DNA sequence: AGCGTGGGCGGGAAAATCTCTAGCA
DNA sequence: ACTGCTAGAGATTTTCCCGCCCACGCT
DNA sequence: AGCGTGGGCGGGAAAATCTCTAGCA
DNA sequence: ACTGCTAGAGATTTTCCCGCCCACGCT
């Protein structure tokens, strides 16, 4: 139960936050509101809580 | 809460101040700055500092379409070994790519592919081609060129050769030729001082060689073990024992691939 | 049961070996460096079987 | 490693060859094929070279496809060519020398193959070529009811694809997979990678021996000083290295024995 | 010459081969190898791997012209603090840029400046200004952003603050400013917790007391070393000693900071 | 170095000298330094209302143009800037210049309609600074404000042949004012003196820094040759094998053995 | 007249210390980690003071 | 004496041999044919 | 045999450093 | 004659502390 | 006191690894 | 559910060799 941030593909503005659906070594599918999106470490972090 | 712990509040609603200047300003524990710079969404970091693994296994096989001198290259790679192909393509459409992965497979035991999501590897042909030679289709994350980095520092490789051997030949196709025959057998070095040839047949005979012995192995041999495991007493099992060991034997009990110690198992016959 | 494997870890940029494999499937594939018990998944496998086996 | 003098019984008596007596007696490859090469009976020519590769035309539905065999194997495919030139052979046969260590093209002498575009890039690749010469003429009739068979593969699957090339692919693929049968009911690909595999390890062994050969072992025997040689290194041992002065096989100390280096 | 060596040779001229190609192939010692990938002047690589050395003195200052919503931004860094100015450029025109470098000069302690050659940072204005301040100019490679890139990256870090806090304020240059105020007295940490202010208050103070320390203690301290050096056992002399040591001084006798043992030397009171 | 505390409080008794030169003279520890310097009676002078931050604040309009001139007036540093026109959107970004480069805390200026708009306000609450109208700190360098205008002044009729331009001449004649005018009792050209007072003002204010956090603390204290836990002092130094601190009145050391730390 | 020396060496962009001030001319800068006496070009030196020295 | 080859920059292809005249940590000055151009040691190479 | 104290131990917080990366047009 | 560098995130190592409890001193 | 070997050492070649970087658009 | 990576250049360590010479073993 954390939010996660993330940068956008080719973008260098950051948007959020997003919930975790499946947390993966590289990259992690969340959803925004609507967005069930999957994103790579280096270009997301989650927040500890 | 403090009274401090309300101006950093304030400082970082006006400035957007780091941890260690409210921690030092207002003699503060570092948790709750780390906190307060949590606090404020537009405070959001630059991510971690850590790359992701590329899969190695001998059944995948990763394309892409590359651009060279206005004309469209289509190179192939093997990830296990980087055997590489490299072909000029007509037009970038799906059906042409389709043939290529048809020849790809007709020559080589290819199982998955990974691709970018480019045009011409979106198309219904590669599906329905994909799904004639029982191909696991597989795409990147969509826009980070970093999960196809092998083919595309391939791409760079090959782009150098043909920049030394341009001049011997005519025309694109030739010198291309060349040059993936160049590096698929001349330049030696890497893994075991082999080109990628040498190394793509002891990747797949080895692999042929290890899992047809294995499985006449285990048809012979079957030992089921028990075990009582530590910080309980009870004998747990039956089990498949992968591996005996001297001190310490690998087994497998429902679905893990585990150890047990020797003198907390129990090797049975049957 | 005398072959040598390359592998590599997570988080980490290089390859190491040679182990030797002590049992196989398809899916996880256990190697052996000098005692360890490698319970590497297939996904970072590298299972040869080099020619300069002939002085060893 | 005491098997090396029951390795030259086994070659008296049945004269198996290197292979049998490398894996048996569990020795290293260089003693077995020096006790091979101790049979005054035995001996195997070599052009053997498994880099045989035989060169096929049709026209079919007026439209050219180009048959290569791998003859060692039994490995075939063809490609689908627009015009018979020269050029385009120049092409399939940099494509086949690209992908596999071809040596040995067998083919006729006809119009279609002859121009002097595959003799360039012949001289550029280097390869031993052969015209309408069988190297051993078992597998002549085999390579024709193959193209057969793989005309009956074509009328299966032209109802499988659109276009000729893409039937011919899939057909090529059909006989590298469906067509099984042999020994292990194997397909194309687990026969071809034991044969070229092989002669890896025969030319890795050639090319470790080329170097060995140049040099000598000046050496003394145990409880004396008698230097003898300059006998043959077989197999540089970790304590106890492995030689021959004329005809003994020799375990010896390192300390008591002496390299030359050239 | 092996005739496997002109093979090699003819080998290199039709693939350009590795070294440890022709090493294996024929077997070749890996001199001759380096040699003939040394041969073929097509077979030329990919250079040197070492990163070279921006120069760390406190007279240093990077200056360099970047680009933001349509508005030229001229930042000026100095190198040793990391202390930031920067202001929006009217145009970019030499003129204005020396008179931000008069503003430089005239409020900080500048000597020598450091640019890339962009066409602001060459114009005579420039060097007129620049002799009338008694600054040493020094430009870069002419296409090489590394040396000049410490202030590159301060740029990114300014163009991050100011994706910060140009919601806060209405116009750009105000939020700007905003901005490098930000940065030159909030953002603590780096080299010890500091904030880049109190560091080019640091630097320059030690710069200020330290050689003014040094002076005044040079015209009291004078001591001339005879010093007989190792594989000699002449007395050569006399040095300035520039610290006693305990058991091994340094000096210089002509151009040489020489730590010479005290057994080894010889210190005359004059 | 633990025998130098009287030796110093005599020095505090008699001459009075303040922290720094027992501090540095006696290569103490600060804060009993500043302890002797607190236990004094007639030592203890005003608090801050020193400060660096002593800015004053001239408007001129010269040939038409105008001029803000700020002053450094604690240790006596002056630069200007030249302003198009009189609004308060140029104040305030002027005096936003001066906050982002110097820590400025104080600005003594007018009621004048130049100096006095909301922007401005907004801006100094955006800063947090403490600003006076008219009220001199001290009374003393108030003409010298004006005699260092007219400094400038006589700079400018230099070296307005140095330059084209106005606010050219204008920075070279602050670069001259910044360096080409010596003097004082060490020579310093004009900023040697304000790095030293700002150095100095950074030290004392991170030593207050450090101290802030030690007040809260307490430290149970026995003895030895006592296992009587007597306190809860007050720590001075924190120590390796002897630890400073003061019970009532007296400065200590004690074996760390014997301490026992409240972290709040 | 000891004082802190913060600094790097070549091919390494890591900067170590601190290091005490020995000797200081306008080039060559002489400085002691522990007990090396290193000698440091004045374009590779980082001359300071802490004000947390006032603990040591 | 030593041949320099060398990659110009904001370029792909390699130039060279010519003569080094004056050797630095970073980046050598060198003589092409009578091309004086100093050139980092991230973009050549020394033989 | 109760009663009163000390010493390392581990659990844990937390603090210093190391490693590593985006990104600057 | 010139020259990549710098702020942040875990990751890992190191180190006070504490409480405590088991080991050891007092009536 | 001649004569006849031995052992480590250093000088050097060379061989394995570290590491590090351009570059893939 | 996903994931940076790979060939080349000094640089550094390490490891045989050789010769040799100084240290010892025999007429
Ligand atoms: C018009 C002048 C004339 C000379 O050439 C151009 C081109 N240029 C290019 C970059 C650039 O690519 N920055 C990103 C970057 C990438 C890698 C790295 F190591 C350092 C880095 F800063 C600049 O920053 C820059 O100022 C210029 C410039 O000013 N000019
Ligand atoms: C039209 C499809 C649709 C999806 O997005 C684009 C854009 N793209 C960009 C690169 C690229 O940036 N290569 C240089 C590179 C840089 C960093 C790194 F780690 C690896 C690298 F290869 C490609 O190679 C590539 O194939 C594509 C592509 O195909 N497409
Ligand atoms: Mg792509
Ligand atoms: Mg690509
Ligand atoms: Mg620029
Ligand atoms: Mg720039």
């Amino acid at each position: 139960n954390f939010r996660v941030y993330y940068r956008d593909s080719r973008d260098p503005v950051w948007k959020g936050p997003a919930k975790l659906l499946w947390k993966g070594e590289g990259a992690v599918v969340i959803q925004d509101n609507s967005d069930i999106k999957v994103v790579p470490r280096r270009k997301a972090k989650i927040i500890r809580d | 809460f403090l009274d401090g712990i309300d101006k950093a509040q304030e400082e970082h609603e006006k400035y957007h101040s780091n941890w260690r200047a409210m921690a030092s300003d207002f003699n503060l524990p570092p948790v709750v700055a780390k906190e307060i710079v949590a606090s404020c969404d537009k405070c959001q970091l630059k991510g971690e500092a850590m790359h992701g693994q590329v899969d190695c296994s001998p059944g995948i096989w990763q394309l892409d379409c590359t651009h060279l001198e206005g004309k469209v290259i289509l190179v192939a790679v093997h990830v296990a070994s980087g055997y590489i192909e490299a072909e000029v393509i007509p037009a970038e459409t799906g059906q042409e790519t389709a043939y290529f992965l048809l020849k790809l497979a007709g020559r080589w035991p290819v199982k998955t592919v990974h691709t970018d999501n480019g045009s011409n590897f979106t198309s219904t042909t590669v599906k329905a081609a994909c799904w004639w030679a029982g191909i696991k289709q597989e795409f990147g994350i969509p826009y980070n060129p970093q999960s196809q980095g092998v083919i595309e520092s391939m791409n760079k490789e090959l782009k150098k050769i043909i920049g030394q051997v341009r001049d011997q030949a005519e025309h694109l196709k030739t010198a291309v030729q060349m040059a993936v025959f160049i590096h698929n057998f001349k330049r030696k070095g890497g893994i075991g001082g082999y080109s990628a040839g040498e190394r793509i047949v002891d990747i797949i005979a080895t692999d042929i060689q290890t899992k047809e012995l294995q499985k006449q192995i285990t048809k012979i041999q079957n030992f089921r073990v028990y075990y009582r495991d530590s910080r309980d007493p009870v004998w747990k099992g039956p089990a498949k024992l992968l591996w005996k060991g001297e001190g310490a034997v690998v087994i497998q009990d429902n679905s893990d691939i585990k150890v047990v110690p020797r003198r907390k198992a129990k090797i049975i016959r049957d």
